[PDB]
């Protein structure tokens, strides 16, 4: 459940046009928001490995 | 070299003796708990993936 | 002996005057909250019975 930059599948330089209207909601916790505004800060902690 | 390859396993995991493999495919992973905290110009939101 | 048998009831419970019993069977108990924490050789897991 992570994103690597190699998923773009293009070595070299480019600019991306992100579709902000068609943002689907697959898995939603209470944290999950659709409309970001300004400087986005996300602080997560991982505990209880099994 | 047992002592070398035994060190690579994570500190929390200690596997048992036998393993009855009955297929040509095995998934291996862990069940972690994530405690996310979001902040932007609109406001704050706190969640938790159990 | 009121003062003797009154002492047996738990400190949190203080019952009201009247009780309209309308059957030959009465369940009595409490609704508690349990916060369990598990640890073994495989790893750790944390839950909560609300």
């Amino acid at each position: 459940g992570r994103f690597l930059y190699t998923d773009v599948k293009y070595e070299g330089q480019t600019a991306f046009l992100v579709d902000m209207d068609t943002v689907k909601a697959r898995d939603h916790c209470w944290v999950s928001i659709v409309d970001p505004n300004g400087t986005m800060n996300l602080s997560y902690k991982m505990t209880n490995f099994r | 070299m047992s002592s070398l390859l035994n060190s690579l396993l994570p500190e929390y995991f200690k596997p048992k003796t036998n393993l009855n493999i009955n297929s040509s495919r095995v998934q291996y992973g862990f069940n972690a708990r994530i405690d996310m905290q979001y902040e932007d110009d609109s406001g704050t939101r706190k969640g938790s993936r159990p």
